[PDB]
């Protein structure tokens, strides 16, 4: 477990022509984002630019184009993560919508939130729950976010 | 620099009042003092720059 | 700060160097491989 | 016993696995996980996953990078940007590579450039390790 | 008489001189002088500020004059032989006082009998236990103190040896200088490493000392 | 004998004045590679660093006391 | 010889010191590498410093004894 | 000659004391240290320092014992 | 002289197991940090450290051979 | 023995020189496998290294000021 | 004084087995620590540490070379 | 008692050059464990240790000083 | 007293061969802890353990030198 005072970001999909995928995010991002502090989104995917973006053409702080059309990888998943770090917007929490498959009967668009600070990891009895480095948790807070980028990506 | 030849100067006169070293005595500090020179001067005139510059922003 | 995390680096990117190294490496059968994993089509909306 | 969940991206190699122990090269260096596991968190480096499966085999790979979870669990995660059994590695190649790496060093003069190259040479090196 | 009588006020004027030219520095002039000079102050406000206030301004001033007045002292004990033997000694004695006063001036003053209740109530004295609280008050000051006398006497030991050992050496082999000039090279880069060091580290002690008073201000 | 013993016996006690030259060696070894794991510099470590200093020179000063009541 | 010897061996009892000045930089030492590693420092971990610096300090205080018994 | 190098043996005899509590530091500090990466405390570990500090102070026994033969 | 020197020289060769006491101290030092870092303790790292408590009461039984060849 | 002890009580004086010794080894070693953790070269670690040596060669000019004593 | 001071001088030179017994107490337990983040045991690690305490224990021979050339 | 003490007055001051000995190996192995950590090797820690090669090799100059001091 | 002191003026000198001693332990015992991290064993780090291990034998080569000149 993590926690803070206190990146919302959405998982989508490029194209539309499919689902309720976008709608559910879309809905989803906003339906949380009055909630929080440093409200600040972010959108992959564009199925979800393109709704979402109403008002979320000034609450995005990045969006990302191409996902299906191209099946994902975790190259690309760390691509689009990499970027996303370098930017002072980090965790308002951060939390990660995307659309979990689950049965070609279902999926549920899920979310998981996204501890994009290592910091209060640094705290907490997440203090021993590595017994070694803000450093390194960093970078694994960095791949984790890229695996589940990629992760979030395919499902 | 007119700051460290008064320094030396002062130097030499407490030798002078007291009871004239060994020689040696007086050889290791007066060489030591010489290794500070080469550097200081280098140090001596970046120090000016810095605090007139930030003297001067303020 | 390794020459990468003081180059700042991502360990991402570093990592990602590694992949691309691993790419590098491997045989031409399993660089079919590469090209699967990889890349980005994507394009960053700065916005 | 540790549940030895080795993947990667593209494939599962051990899937919490009783493998009595694996030897990664974290970028912490060497690390010699064994059957229960400290909560740690490890990032990987370029070097070789040996698994010490709990019946004497061993499988080899070298990881270029990625993250070991360790748990306070027995479960044991590798994750690995890539670990690949150094099967799928050629040797000869690996000296082209070097060979590459150490000349595109020379004239790596951002950090950066360095850095990147370095990491090539390092890799490339650490692959001839085993390679 | 006019030996020890010329040197306390040698003393006392070096520090004066930038204790006066500092104040003079605000407003005029600058020309070369007055900036010149400013860079001693500026040197004081800028070095043993980075480490000061710490104990907090109220005091800082109280020991910063103590901390100057000490490598001053050292200072001009550091080119006037003879004089390292003498006056930085005399001075190490006239500097005595001082460091058993800065400990004074908030711990003993407001609390002799236990002044590690203002220096360390729990630590290395143990609170439980009053006594090795009144005796580390030796270990924490009367010692200390006593340390400090010894810690610029071990800058004169350290000082004093490289000489002794010039002079020594230098005398062992009068050949101007010529194989006594190894180990006089030696001798003077053991200036370095016995005076320029233990000097530092005499003031440093009269940094904790005087940061441990007001730190605990 | 009664002379002679009394010099042979300080400088027989100033060589316990190793152990607590050496165990300031490590205090504030332990104080330098203790910082490096970072961030509480300020208290907590180096506000340790004279409190783990004042009862390994504490063997030094009774040491020393022991040196010197036989020269005095 | 006999009011001579005994001090020239309450001195040489004094370098038995050293172990206890240096045991106590030691153990002093590694609970400031402990405690840079968290987050135990009231109690547990400090507590266990005082657990060694009593058993460190009682072979300074046994050999101080020996130094104090061929002094008076 | 034979009143007075007694004095003189169990003075330098004591000085194999410098290592059962320069030791004792190092293991209690080992203790200290390990407890720190956690979590055997109550029990495997803290039970293993009671072990060195018995083994370091056994040549602290063996030492002493020298001193008190030389001396009665 | 002839019951003098073997008497005050018995007590010299005593200072050598001030080498062993700490040598014990460190060998079950680094053996309570290792087995912190876990878990084969039974065989293997519990089973060197008599390895290493052997290679260095060795010194200490060649130390305490010679205090006792100028004792009997 | 009066001109003579102090000849031999300034050998045993050096001795504690012993400390001052071993002690900059300690320190200067874990400023060194410190920085190898880093990126805190100047103004921090090596800073404190200062300070480290300072608290060093205090019990060896106290060391070398007692061998002093005891020749001029 | 021929063959007097030929016994309390052979026990001097048994004070420097005091750095066999503790560095054979550092080349071991720096091998504990060491095969604890393993994982090669037999060779390379313990092969080193073979040739690390006879590098140890040759300044243990070669002192007692220099006490047995002093009482026989 | 002039020419007797001063050859027992130097051979302990010898043994102040125990703290060199020990010092160059706590101060060039902790580099030897920095670069294994790396990579600063021939850069910042190798500087260093050549920094803290000469802090501890000059407490064993001020001591075999006092060693030719009684000999010369 | 002549050639009563050379003996007793030797062998004290033959106690500085103790930080030699362990000082060769704490070099090649660093060597172990770091070869374990790997995997730069052959050369940088086993190269580097025959300069730090030359460095230590360096004041066992002025330790012994100094003995031996007391000799013959």
């Amino acid at each position: 477990d993590i926690k803070t005072p206190e990146l919302i970001i959405g998982v989508s999909s490029d194209r539309g022509l499919c689902g309720a995928i976008h709608s559910s995010v879309a809905k989803q991002m906003k339906s949380e984002a009055a909630n929080l502090k440093e409200v600040k989104i972010i959108g992959v995917g564009d199925k979800i630019r393109s709704i979402l973006h109403r008002t979320h053409s000034d609450q995005f702080l990045v969006t990302f184009k191409e996902v299906g059309r191209r099946p994902p990888t975790f190259g690309d998943a760390s691509v689009i993560a990499l970027e996303l770090l370098n930017s002072g917007y980090e965790f308002d929490e951060g939390s990660i919508i995307f659309n979990r498959f689950r049965s070609v009967i279902s999926y549920k668009t899920e979310e998981k939130p996204i501890f994009s600070l290592d910091t209060i990891s640094s705290a907490e009895s997440m203090s021993i729950y590595d017994d070694i480095d803000a450093d390194v948790l960093r970078n694994y807070q960095e791949y984790s976010l890229a695996n589940i980028i990629y992760y979030s990506l395919k499902e | 620099p007119y700051v460290l030849g008064t320094g030396l100067i002062l130097y030499l006169l407490s030798k002078e009042i007291y009871v004239i070293t060994p020689e040696t005595f007086s050889a290791i500090s007066t060489i030591g003092f010489l290794v500070y020179i080469v550097k200081k001067y280098g140090a001596s005139v970046g120090e000016f720059a810095d605090k007139l510059n930030e003297q001067k922003i303020a | 700060v390794a020459y990468w995390r003081q180059a700042g680096l991502s360990y991402i990117r570093y990592s990602q160097i590694c992949a691309k190294a691993v790419r590098d490496a491997l045989k031409t059968e399993f660089k079919a491989n590469a090209m699967k994993t990889s890349g980005s089509t994507i394009k960053i909306v700065k916005v | 016993q540790m549940s030895f969940t080795f993947a990667s991206p593209t494939q599962v190699f051990f899937n919490s696995a009783n493998v009595r122990q694996v030897d990664v090269p974290t970028q912490t260096g060497a690390f010699g996980i064994l059957a229960a596991h400290v909560p740690t968190l490890q990032v990987l480096r370029p070097g070789l996953v040996v698994v010490h499966a709990e019946d004497g085999t061993t499988s080899k790979y070298f990881v270029s990078s990625g993250s070991v979870t360790v748990n306070a669990d027995s479960s044991v995660q590798l994750l690995a940007e890539e670990a690949v059994t150094l099967d799928m590695l050629d040797l000869g190649a690996a000296k082209a590579n070097l060979e590459k790496a150490q000349s595109e060093l020379l004239g790596a003069a951002d950090e950066a450039t360095r850095a990147e190259i370095q990491i090539r040479i390092e890799a490339n090196e650490a692959l001839v390790k085993a390679l | 008489i006019t030996p020890v009588i010329l040197g306390l006020p040698l003393v006392t004027l070096i520090v004066l001189f930038p204790s006066l030219l500092f104040p003079t520095s605000n407003r005029l002039v600058s020309n070369r002088f007055v900036t010149l000079q400013q860079w001693m102050l500026q040197l004081v406000s800028k070095q043993m500020m980075s480490i000061h206030n710490s104990k907090g301004q109220t005091w800082t001033l109280m020991l910063m004059s103590l901390i100057l007045f000490i490598g001053s002292t050292n200072l001009l004990g550091l080119l006037p032989h003879s004089f390292t033997p003498t006056t930085q000694l005399s001075m190490n004695l006239g500097m005595a006082i001082p460091l058993w006063a800065g400990a004074v001036i908030t711990g003993f003053r407001n609390k002799t009998k236990a002044s590690l209740a203002h220096f360390l109530p729990q630590g290395t004295p143990t609170p439980l236990i009053p006594m090795l609280v009144i005796i580390e008050t030796i270990s924490l000051f009367i010692q200390p103190m006593a340390l400090a006398v010894r810690l610029t006497a071990n800058i004169t030991a350290g000082h004093l040896l490289i000489h002794l050992i010039g002079g020594a050496t230098l005398a062992l082999m009068s050949i101007s200088t010529t194989t006594a000039l190894i180990t006089f090279t030696i001798l003077i880069l053991l200036t370095i490493l016995e005076f320029a060091v233990a000097m530092i580290q005499a003031y440093v002690f009269t940094l904790l000392v005087s940061l441990y008073l007001h730190d605990n201000t | 004998i009664d002379t002679a013993a009394k010099f042979i016996g300080a400088g027989a006690a100033t060589v316990g004045v190793a152990g607590s030259g050496a165990g300031i060696g490590t205090v504030f070894g332990s104080l330098i590679i203790g910082y490096a794991r970072n961030p509480s510099l300020k208290q907590q470590l180096f506000s340790y660093a004279i409190l783990g200093f004042a009862l390994s020179e504490a063997m030094g000063l009774f040491c020393l006391m022991v040196a010197f009541l036989i020269l005095f």
